[PDB]
RNA sequence: GGAUAGUGGCCUACCAUGGUUUCAACGGGUAACGGGGAAUAAGGGUUCGAUUCCGGAGAGGGAGCCUGAGAAACGGCUACCACAUCCAAGGAAGGCAGCAGGCGCGCAAAUUACCCAAUCCUAAUUCAGGGAGGUAGUGACAAUAAAUAACGAUACAGGGCCCAUUCGGGUCUUGUAAUUGGAAUGAGUACAAUGUAAAUACCUUAACGAGGAACAAUUGGAGGGCAAGUCUGGUGCCAGCAGCC
């Protein structure tokens, strides 16, 4: 069954030389190479086969710091969404997601991630000014006694009486 | 109160579809129309009614 | 660079499509002669529209005009060739009196019924779309064949079909195989 | 194979290049179609030219089967066919061999590579080779 | 007689008189003056995308006592405040905030649709997901 | 008199004060390249026409120039303007409104595929080259045709008419069936053949391919215009419906 499979054809294979990419006709059954034309949509690193079945092939310090990002410019929602999507594309270990805030909280294994995505969201795919926010929190409530005093309810219809304990 | 968006939509009861073999379509649909409207004389009483309620 | 390919619609919806005076009579026609859709019948109305318009501006002028006599003589030859026009009326007046049926009973969907080989207009469709009738020497698949008054002398069953020989049948052979396997 | 009854139509001869052009109609009841291999030499015994000197192309099948119409062409002699018939059809018949070649881009990439280099490059080759050596 | 001249060589007189008369059409006038281009917030466009900023609770006219749950949407190319109306029930929460909705007309060609004033356009798509298909539970709207 | 290949205020020195204009000059806007045409309709007419054909303008905005018969050429250069690549910090290399493909933009628009086999063009020329072009891929922009189903036998209900032997048969019918039966090809499979530069497409045809639980056809409405409920359950000026009332 097709889970995340696509049948796009190879555009061109290349061999990079210090960002001076030169064209390559074909490549052997080994050695690392550069490839373009079939990335397009991507979520995480994977592999590629040709046969029907074609059976084929964790890091230290998990992301810890969560920081919300809000763009200063008003008309930036499509721009912000595109920027975060291609940031996730370019970051193989990031785990950003909307969370409760819904502002696509930025994750990272240490504050060096915050430092690098500073200049990233400043002069990269986003290319827009923005400010940071304190990390989101999630605090619940509970009870620890047995309702020493009874409860009551009031309404315009005063005949409704409720007596409950917690 | 804007929170009442589709208020009655939520209060409506849950009714599911009933099993029914598919009605033939194409020239059979035109055939099905003829065999029950013109040649059929079941409903020709006063106005040639074709969706009457329970009377 | 390419030469554009000419195309033209062969149907036209009426100005009033929402009224009960015409749908009932139209429902009768589709059921009587067994037509799946009704885009075909507005096409027939389009067929009558062009000849009526061609006839309308033909009689606007006087007689003995060389183009008028050619167009009149050429036209009446077509209708008598297909058969929608009788063989004893060539006064350029009956070419305006055609009604919707006259261009519709000439359809191959009804010719086989008139020959008694279908027993119903809908069963005739069961002989047409499944290539079980050969209006000419070669098998056809078009219900709207527009016979030209000479197919009746040439009509015959399809060669590669039952009642025409050369084969017993497809599912008939399959049923025989099942019977032979069950018997053994 | 049931009553093939091969038959030609509109046969005209032109000694300009020694060929006979005609359109052939074949009716084959109880048969799906006729392949090219046996379709070629059935004209050999009716025209006495040669089995492989004949040439046939097209043969569009009419709707419903049992009849094929297309263009057929017979040749005076084999030796004429080599330098008259285009080589793109001898590969279909097997008389000639299709020249092995890559796609059209490889020739374009090669052509501009020689275009950007002036001369044979034989003198430039070792001078660059020595320059990279030291 | 009968007003307009009927002279053989008078053609230019009633030709220009025709031009001034057809100047009074609602169709002729705004077609050339570009009111749909310089004043309308669509720029001659059948549909346009926008960003919802906040919601509105505008009431209706007599004799209806109801609110249509209108929303405020800002365009991109033009950039002026524009009101929008939620078409169907329960879609207000799907157009709550920060949704890349698309605007569409009402069929009135530049006036109020019904009993809800201050509104002239409606929304049919949200972030590439149509509202009617979601109302039929055919597709899903991405949260972000 | 100069320059042009040519006539000409094209330009030059002199002379005259003139030329057009309410018969719409001149200036402004054009979501203005023009035409051949397209949509719409008895007629008249209105709108559109960048878009396959013809004639014009452009290669980011101008200006200048050689070669060349033919250029103010930009897939030829020179300088500026605003972008913009490589720097081993001296310098050098460029203008996709050419074929694909990318970004920003937008309601809005496809593949960085194969071939000169076709219709031609170019050169020294039959042979070579051409993202001119053709083929294929996406594609519900628009056009044509056309699947999703029919036919027998039993149980009811009928119309002429035969006996007038009682309300008995009903011999020919047309429909409803918690009735059953055979024949029938198509979509999808494709052995094979034709097709095509090789294929992928069409038709033919070994063979596999319905009994509905199946091989499942939807978009809207049912107060009026606008034909389609005084049917059932839920909400009760609230949700809402509604292009109009």
């Amino acid at each position: 069954k097709k889970d995340d499979l696509f049948i796009k054809a190879i555009q061109r294979v290349v061999l990079m030389m210090g960002r001076f990419v030169e064209p390559i006709d074909d490549c052997p059954a080994g050695n690392i190479i550069g490839l373009v034309g079939i990335d397009q949509f991507l979520l995480k690193t994977g592999t590629l086969t040709t046969s029907e079945t074609a059976h084929n092939m964790k890091f230290s310090v998990s992301p810890v710091v969560q920081v919300a990002v809000e763009v200063k410019n008003a008309n930036d929602l499509p721009k912000l969404v595109e920027g975060l999507k291609r940031l996730s594309k370019s970051d193989p270990c990031v785990l950003t997601y909307m969370s409760e805030s819904g502002e696509h909280i930025v994750a990272g294994t240490g504050e060096l991630h915050l430092e690098i995505c500073l200049q990233d969201l400043e002069h990269d795919h986003a290319g827009v000014p923005l400010k940071i926010s304190p990390p989101v929190v999630a605090y619940r409530e509970t009870v620890e006694s047995e309702s020493s005093q009874t409860a009551l309810s009031k309404s315009p219809n005063k005949h409704n009486r409720i007596y409950l304990k917690a | 109160s804007l929170a009442r968006a589709g208020k009655v939509k939520s209060q409506t009861p849950k009714v599911e579809k009933t099993e029914k073999p598919k009605k033939p379509k194409g020239r059979a649909y035109k055939r099905l129309l003829y065999t029950r409207r013109f040649v059929n004389v079941t409903l020709v009483n006063g106005k040639r009614r074709m969706n009457p309620g329970p009377s | 660079p390419r030469a554009p390919r000419t195309y033209s619609k062969t149907y036209s919806t009426p100005k009033r499509p929402y009224e009960s005076s015409r749908l009932d009579a139209e429902l009768k026609l589709a059921g009587e002669f067994g037509l799946k859709n009704k885009k075909e019948i507005y096409r027939i109305s389009f067929q009558l529209s062009k000849i009526r318009r061609a006839a309308r501006d033909l009689l606007t002028r006087d007689e003995k005009d060389p183009k008028r006599l050619f167009e009149g003589n050429a036209l009446i030859r077509r209708l008598v060739r297909v058969g929608v026009l009788s063989e004893d009326k060539k006064k350029l007046d009956y070419v305006l009196a055609l009604k919707v049926e006259d261009f519709l009973e000439r359809r191959l969907q009804t010719q086989v019924y008139k020959l008694g080989l279908a027993k119903s207009v809908h069963h005739a469709r069961v002989l047409i779309t499944q290539r079980h009738i050969a209006v000419g020497k070669q098998i056809v698949n078009i219900p709207s064949f527009m016979v030209r008054l000479d197919s009746e002398k040439h009509i015959d069953f399809a060669p590669t079909s039952p009642f025409g020989g050369a084969r017993p049948g497809r599912v008939a052979r399959r049923n025989a195989a099942r019977k032979a396997e069950a018997s053994g | 194979s049931d009553a093939v009854t091969i038959r030609t139509r509109k046969v005209i001869s032109n000694p300009l290049l020694a060929r006979k052009q005609f359109v052939v109609d074949v009716l084959h009841p109880n048969r799906a179609n006729v392949s090219k291999d046996e379709l070629r030499e059935k004209l050999a015994e009716v025209y006495k030219a040669e089995k492989d000197a004949v040439s046939v192309f097209g043969f569009r099948t009419q709707f419903g089967g049992g009849k094929s119409v297309g263009f057929g062409l017979v040749y005076n002699s084999v030796a004429e066919a080599k330098k008259f018939e285009p080589t793109y059809r001898l590969v279909r018949y097997g008389l000639a061999e299709k020249v092995e070649k890559a796609s059209r881009q490889q020739r374009k990439q090669k052509k501009n590579r020689d275009k950007k280099i002036f001369g044979t490059g034989k003198r430039l080759a070792k001078k660059v080779a020595r320059r990279n050596a030291d | 007689g009968k007003g307009k001249p009927r002279g053989l060589n008078s053609a230019r007189k009633l030709r220009v008189h025709r031009r001034n008369n057809r100047w009074a059409e609602n169709n002729y006038k705004k077609r050339l003056l570009g009111t749909a281009f310089k004043s309308s917030p669509f720029g001659g466009s059948s549909h346009a995308k926008g960003i919802v900023l906040e919601k509105l609770g505008i009431e209706s006219k007599q004799p209806n006592s109801a609110i249509r749950k209108c929303v405020r949407v800002q365009l991109i190319k033009n950039g002026k405040k524009v009101t929008a109306f939620v078409p169907n029930d329960g879609c207000l929460n799907f157009v709550d905030e920060n949704d890349e909705v698309l605007l569409a007309g009402f069929g009135r060609k530049g006036k109020a649709k019904g009993d809800i004033p201050g509104v002239r356009f409606k929304v049919v798509k949200v972030s590439g997901v149509s509202l009617l298909a979601l109302w039929k539970e055919k597709k899903e709207k991405p949260r972000s």
